[PDB]
């Protein structure tokens, strides 16, 4: 009477559960300019059951991409895998919608974001002592970035602020001076500076 | 008994700004309304002697209009719950709202936090649009007359390859229809063989990101006792660009605080209400399925 | 051959009630000094 | 569409010729030795490494 | 549309009949016509969108 719970019937029988109602993406959130990764749509039954690769083949898998010039993706070999490819730096939302080719019906995964991975104009500045500029930049990331800069002499170039994010700079003094601008993401699980 | 159920009612908070989008193309229209502090929406407040004063900190970028506009009303008569944000210039500029009882306006009782809305400019190219939700079919070429032999539909792809418009939409039997996936087409129609008498045109397919229900050429802001007044339903994307043919799948509903003063009747993306006894009601619309 | 043009886009005062002014800094002996300039945005007034 | 391929049977090299912009990632293969791209035993590994 | 952010590319029919290499230019803001007749079509994009 006790151990009555675990005698299963050696038979196995099969269940087939005639019907997808979620979409899982199973990818890497950042990638390089110029290089690629993988993405697979993992489609889900009523009950968090998979389908199948060798079921892909029957389903209208649509993909949906906000910026296509910084993240390109293609189609494999494999209906369930697509090639994402990175072209320029920046961010891009992505979701995936699976449709019905007999009743229309779909579903549609979470969105989520992949990142691509700066530079400054102009490359070269000339004032005179009392002059006044605001530094402009291109790229990076500009949806998740931090700008700081750092001028090498305070004294000949300063910068204007407390914290030194507004890329304004007055000149103080002749002489010759380099200002490093660094674009910075801090990760949102890990509070982590990159 | 067969159940018993047990509603908490609070007597207490303050106010906010709600609106689902915050971008807005130039010439393009966002709704906003106000809602509660701990959530009262105008449903649980909206009929009460409050009356809404608006501001915008800038004008220029995107500017304030009323609701019931061509009875010509402003923001100021209408004191409205809810208003309409057009944008004029690309930037971000912010609104404000303050409520006040309708009987003493000389102080307020509630400020909201004040909402950014970033407008996005145009590119002034008069470019033929649609904008269709997703899996759904359009009726553009029958509606344009354009199903005529000889008439050609041709999609177009980008030189780096990045549209793959069959990800977006396919084209046959004198049909458009959307797709899966969120993404921007682009089309000729060409004839008889010939480009040089061709004409271009774009198709997005997006879900739906706004909801608005506006009155159809109002005389008043007020409905008679046994007459009507109608009202359209408009749908947006993320930047206020409107629906050009909503599919089978977006169906709407009705909802009334305060029962018996008027009764509503939906037909296509119409609602028609009918006055039936005195007194302030607000009106709730919603798309059935997606009643956020 | 080239040629330059100055372009402009639109102590101790007594003022009137109502009245507006605009008060302004001695950026170049600012300058003339080693100082930087404030920003378009720096809260210096 | 980036750019074509140009070589030649039994070549050490590859010639790339400019169609459009962007970028072209070109690959080889060994006839005689492969590819590293053992993908069977890549499975078991991937528990514990 | 000289406006910073404002992007325009060439756009190729899918039979790959409009080369319209061989009809026009676009370059610092401006656009050319070359030697031939025909017909080409282009997109003004505006920061990726």
């Amino acid at each position: 009477q006790k151990h009555q719970q675990q005698q299963q019937s050696n038979t196995s029988p099969s269940i087939v559960q005639i019907s997808v109602h979620s979409i899982e993406l199973d990818v890497q959130d950042m990638v390089q300019v110029g290089d690629s990764i993988n993405l697979i749509v993992k489609g889900f039954s009523q009950n968090g059951q998979q389908f199948d690769s060798t079921q892909y083949q029957y389903m209208n898998i649509i993909p949906h991409i906000d910026n296509p010039n910084v993240l390109s993706m293609t189609q494999s070999s494999d209906s369930q895998v697509f090639t994402l490819k990175g072209l320029d730096q920046g961010l891009v939302t992505l979701s995936v919608t699976i449709q019905n080719p007999k009743t229309s019906f779909s579903a549609t995964s979470k969105t989520i974001q992949i990142q691509v991975f700066f530079r400054v104009s102009p490359s070269v500045l000339h004032l005179v002592p009392g002059g006044h500029f605001q530094i402009h930049w291109t790229g990076g990331a500009p949806i998740r970035q931090d700008v700081s800069f750092v001028s090498s002499d305070p004294s000949i170039v300063n910068l204007s602020g407390r914290e030194d994010l507004v890329g304004e700079l007055v000149a103080l003094k002749v002489g010759e001076a380099t200002i490093k601008a660094i674009a910075q993401i801090v990760d949102p699980i890990t509070g982590k500076k990159t | 008994i067969i159940g018993e159920d047990k509603l908490m009612v609070y007597v207490k908070t303050g106010i906010r700004i709600h609106s689902s989008i915050n971008k807005i193309l130039v010439g393009n229209e966002a709704k906003l309304r106000v809602v509660g502090a701990n959530g009262e929406t105008p449903f649980t407040y909206g009929t009460v002697d409050l009356f809404f004063k608006w501001e915008c900190l800038d004008s220029n970028i995107a500017t304030l209009l009323p609701i019931y506009e061509r009875a010509n009303t402003t923001v100021e008569a209408e004191g409205s719950f809810s208003v309409r944000v057009m944008g004029k210039n690309a930037g971000s500029t912010s609104i404000t709202v303050w409520a006040y009882s309708g009987g003493d306006k000389t102080k307020h009782l509630f400020q909201a936090a004040s909402l950014q809305i970033n407008v996005i400019p145009d590119i002034p190219i008069q470019t033929t649009s649609l904008l269709l939700p997703l899996n759904t079919p359009s009726s553009f070429i029958v509606n344009n007359h354009l199903d005529k032999t000889g008439i050609e539909f041709y999609p177009l792809m980008d030189g780096h390859g990045s549209s793959s418009c069959k990800d977006v939409i396919d084209i046959g039997d004198n049909k458009i229809v959307s797709l899966d996936k969120i993404g921007t087409c682009y089309v000729s129609a060409v004839r008889d063989g010939r480009m040089d008498t061709s004409k271009l045109f774009k198709i997005n397919s997006k879900p739906f990101s706004h909801l608005e229900l506006l009155p159809i050429n109002p005389t008043s802001t007020v409905i008679p006792i046994g007459g009507s007044m109608s009202f359209a339903i408009y749908l947006r994307d993320d930047i206020g660009e409107v629906f050009t043919e909503y599919g089978s799948s977006a169906i709407f509903s009705s909802e009334v605080s305060n029962t018996g003063i008027i009764s509503s009747s939906i037909d296509a993306n119409v609602v028609t209400i009918k006055g039936i006894r005195a007194g302030l009601v607000t009106l709730h619309v919603y798309l059935k399925d997606m009643p956020h | 051959l080239d040629d330059y043009i100055k372009i402009f886009v639109g102590h101790q005062p007594i003022l009137h009630v109502g009245s507006m002014i605009t008060f302004s800094i001695a950026k170049d002996q600012l300058e003339q000094r080693g100082f930087s300039l404030p920003s378009s945005d720096e809260k210096v007034w | 569409k980036i750019a074509s391929l140009s070589y030649q049977p039994n070549s050490d090299f590859v010639t790339v010729i400019p169609n459009q912009q962007g970028y072209l990632k070109v690959e080889v293969r060994d006839i005689c030795l492969g590819s590293d791209n053992n993908k069977d035993q890549q499975q078991q590994y991937q528990q514990k490494q």
